[PDB]
């Protein structure tokens, strides 16, 4: 009737490289969803989600894991920056709209048309929300005490109700946040998770840690994932009629490069690959049109060249005596 | 003043004189410079200017209240409210705080200090006198913590013109 | 016609462990509700609720007691953080939405259906509020004088009208807070209740204190309550086809542990059990799927193992000299 | 056609103990209402209310006197904290909703049901307001100059129009505050009434002082008033089938005690009686259920016992050197 | 100035001279340095710099007004407005306050001080003079509170070049 722990991890492995503990965590979570709802009724209601706190550096998968988790569970999803409130019920309100498109468009697949029947369409979306909704609160470490420190510490108190389970009204009816699964992420460079208000620190039982991505990790992210960056360009140039191929040493070089700047400057995780990939597919991307039939063979020499030279900073001088 | 603390045999004692001196005159002689905090499970003695001494004390108390009375964490939490961008305001006063487990000396510019091996702490103009007397006794007798405190306090009240002999001693079972 | 003091306390004992004074308090409160409404008419109006101020540490039952009180009295309920206002009439407005839904629940259940009758229902729902509504103001000790201390002290003055009895308009009509039963809770570590404004300190007659939870208390919370944590996992693993059992010494060990961290670090009350319980049911929770038919016997050794090691802090060094 | 000065004071004497000057004041006020409206027409309009400034300590009757004055005059009433504005026209807007309900109440008190006609029903309430409306501004001494002292000093300027007579629109039509009778109250511990802005200090002609309540006053408040605290409990316990009786010395003891704490700590006036009464009716209040038929004889010994011990403060030590 | 207070036989007296001195010159000699507060049920005398002395007095008064005239609580409440994060502003002035029940000495940096056993308090440049004379009379005669005050004040106005003999004495029935 529904995937299983190992089953789900396998699905996520098709889009995220590494980050196992993380994968596992959200897996057993989506699973407890099917476990409950199998229970009689007294317990059916009593048992609640074991919310998750993902703690990892910038762009290492925290979001894709959650976005994909929701995708493969075909569940209403929504991501919000925690600092966005420095109206909180909007989070649920929005999550519900997502459930209309997901239910509407999804029941349109059941069947110029018409059964439609809205007082039931709504009642059905509102269920999807109350039943398998998923909220992702990003950079929650940004609202930790560390001043207007109360402005942020306030945001925590404002999230409680949703997390602690309450009700909020949407243009489709009343929804309960009692069974919404929450996932908060944070880098926690300066603040520790134990710096959150207790009321909240306890509603986030599961703490899982994500690792920083390495050159070697990029190398795989670059080619393994379904619709990796290389798989995408190949596909795009294909349309202009150009056939492209990345040698292994190329891929290795592209990653060594992304990682390199990430270290030397502001580390922005995997995003850095989109950066370098675009700086490289640069020339071809343009000329590709009137270059039909040809085939570009991107090797290490190519990449080295197309990337030019990238900086190992001169904070030096200027500010130093 | 003179505030000294000796810890020996699972006993922790904090004692001090009672001379409030305004200029070179004496205003009060029966002052209680050592008091109990957090449901009497922690001792505090303070030297330095009266008011500051008191605010420094009342501050550590609020902290102790917010942290289940963890002496060490409370000290640090309080220190950190000086060691930041937005200063707290320099207080001319020091405290000697102690509970069953730890003995500590906290100052008004934020910085917690631990004792040296011997576990002896003293503050105030008459500090080092009590400190010298105490080290001597702890290293050369089997005297209880209480006795050494009582003893050193006097030896110091006898040398410091700002410390009298009316003591207030508190020990921790 | 309605439960009795001892009758209600017995009901609460089914969900909350300990906290007697507290249970008694809310019981005699919900009872005075049936006592009045039995009186003639002059006094019927004159007699008002004897509001409660619960004073106890974090997560020791203050909220469950109130939420359950309302549940067993089938009364409109609403919880709010006091600091949430550092529009107050929203509190009543929201309490009424809860009621409309709570009464409309009786109609579409006592009759492809139609009775509705707008004018009918609305009146009846509004009565449910005015008659047996319950408001729960959380962490009210947070708005005590202790700067922008007037911003909070202001919140007290803003709550008066409700507490002191007044009228506010809802999308269902006009409601009177004259007979709404209020229950404020607070930890009051720094502030004393006598730090509230008199006008308010006198509208909170009943002061009841709740205790901190002990290892022994956890032991009971762990197994006694209807749908305790252990009862829940047992039920959950049952679905994957796994039969689980906690030896007494296990339970004792789990609680000794929760309590242990609660003491050594930030004490978050009972919540700590969901924390430790999730860290223990960890491994099983995942493999339970392909582990059908087996039966895990969780004894002390298991728990001691599954919990690993939990920290006795190093505030040490770093900040000390 | 309407009560008279002595007539009205007698009615108030049935609910408030003491505070004569105060009673007299509001009496001649409600009377001047009947006096005008008897006048021809030129003067009928020219003569305006002689507003009242009540000056007395916390909970000594200031509000009850006004709330009862309005009650026995069957007049639209409204109480507001002056600091509530640190939209003022809402005050009138709210006063009108009150009258609209107080008047819907009559065209319905008379013999489906279409003895309505809104157009004329509105004009009916709207007159009730313009004619005998009563506004009670509480703790006005809180908005006196004494910093953001202009934020409050501003509130005075904002009230002028209403007091000085102007027009404000309500969802029922336009109403004039020209003949609304205003009663402001204040303790004035730090501020003097002459600290209000002149424009306003002259619109509050009548200054009347209320006294602090004494042990002896409590004794009476405890038993005399219609629906006193003792009359109330007697009534409530009656429902559980318990018959209760207070001996004179009991009542004397209860008061002596309320007064006692009021003196030793924060003096909150008569409210203190609800406090002590609830602490005494404590045990009974619960057990009363399964105590049917019995009869509790509350004498001095009972009171002395049930009240336990109440504190004569240790500001001592801790802060003193 | 010289402000002294003796409490003996259910009597509390507070008295002081009237010499307002600017530099080494004298501006006013009939100053009233002792006054009645909270419906004459509490005495207050003040030393230190004029203005501050007055602001420190007017401050204690508003407090007294807010606390049903509880001398002890008002003092502490006021002290607590200095012993916090947001300073109040150090005032160079002291007050000696007393009502039927207590005698207290309050300062401008916030710290209330109780008298020693003898119940004698004195402040001002000529404080110790009056204090010495007062302690002598209280320990060696049956003189009333009032007399001792009057007597010590003079003994002090005779030694201090800032204290004159024009007294203002107030007693508390
Ligand atoms: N481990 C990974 N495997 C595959 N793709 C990854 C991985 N980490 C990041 N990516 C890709 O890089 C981007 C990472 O952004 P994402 O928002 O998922 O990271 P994050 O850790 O949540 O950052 P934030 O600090 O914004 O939460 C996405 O486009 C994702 O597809
Ligand atoms: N005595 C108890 N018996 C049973 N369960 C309890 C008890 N105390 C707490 N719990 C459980 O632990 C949690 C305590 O949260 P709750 O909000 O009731 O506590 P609280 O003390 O009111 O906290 P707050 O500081 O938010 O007021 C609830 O999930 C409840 O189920
Ligand atoms: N003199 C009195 N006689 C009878 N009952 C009184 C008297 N004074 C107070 N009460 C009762 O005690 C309470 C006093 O509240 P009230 O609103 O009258 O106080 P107040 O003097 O207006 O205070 P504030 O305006 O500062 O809130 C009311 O419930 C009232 O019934």
């Amino acid at each position: 009737s529904e995937m299983t722990p190992r089953e789900i991890v396998s699905e996520l492995d098709q889009h995220i490289i590494g980050q196992a503990d993380a994968k596992r965590a959200v897996a057993i979570a989506l699973r407890n969803r099917w476990r409950r709802m199998q229970l009689q009724e007294p317990l059916r209601h009593e048992v609640t989600p074991k919310n998750i706190l993902m703690i990892g550096p910038t762009g290492v998968g925290k979001t894709e894991i959650a976005r994909r988790l929701a995708k493969l569970a075909n569940a209403p999803f929504i991501k919000v920056e925690a600092t966005k409130f420095t109206e909180v019920d909007s989070i649920i309100r929005d999550l519900t709209d997502s459930a209309m498109k997901l239910v509407r468009q999804q029941e349109i697949a059941k069947n110029a048309a018409k059964l439609i029947n809205p007082e039931e369409l709504k009642q059905k979306a509102i269920d999807a929300v109350e039943q398998n909704g998923i909220v992702f609160i990003d950079e929650i470490d940004k609202i930790c005490k560390k001043g207007a420190d109360v402005s942020r510490e306030g945001v925590q108190r404002d999230l409680l109700p949703l997390v602690e389970g309450s009700t909020v009204s949407t243009k489709h009816g009343m929804v309960k946040t009692d069974h919404i699964l929450f996932i908060a992420s944070g880098a926690f460079q300066v603040a520790r998770p134990s710096d959150l208000i207790p009321e909240l620190q306890g509603r986030l039982p599961i703490r899982v840690e994500l690792t920083a991505l390495s050159a070697a990790d990029f190398e795989r992210i670059l080619t393994e994932p379904h619709a990796s960056l290389t798989e995408q360009y190949k596909a795009l140039m294909a349309t202009e009629g150009v056939n492209i191929a990345f040698t292994t040493d190329a891929v290795k070089k592209i990653a060594e490069a992304a990682f390199r700047v990430n270290e030397k400057t502001e580390n922005i995780g995997a995003r850095r690959l989109h950066t370098v990939m675009e700086r490289l597919m640069d020339k071809i991307s343009f000329s590709a049109s009137d270059m039909n039939g040809q085939t570009v063979n991107i090797d290490a020499a190519y990449v080295a060249d197309a990337l030019g030279e990238v900086v190992e900073n001169e904070d030096l001088s200027r500010f130093i005596l | 003043t003179t505030i000294v603390s000796v810890r020996r045999n699972g006993q922790v004692v904090v004692g001090g004189d009672g001379q409030v001196s305004l200029g070179n005159t004496v205003m009060k002689g029966n002052a209680r410079k050592v008091r109990r905090l957090y449901n009497g499970k922690v001792l505090a003695g303070f030297a330095g200017g009266t008011a500051d001494a008191f605010t420094l004390f009342e501050l550590f108390e609020r902290k102790l209240e917010m942290h289940q009375g963890h002496l060490l964490k409370s000290a640090v939490e309080l220190a950190k409210d000086w060691r930041t961008d937005r200063a707290l305001r320099k207080l001319e006063a020091m405290l000697i705080v102690a509970d069953e487990k730890e003995s500590l000396i906290i100052t008004g510019i934020g910085d917690v200090v631990q004792p040296e091996e011997d576990q002896i702490l003293a503050i105030g103009s008459g500090g080092n006198y009590a400190l010298s007397a105490a080290r001597a006794l702890v290293e050369n007798t089997e005297l209880s913590a209480h006795e050494i405190v009582e003893k050193s306090l006097r030896i110091a009240g006898d040398i410091c013109v700002f410390t009298n002999t009316n003591f207030t001693i508190e020990e921790l079972p």
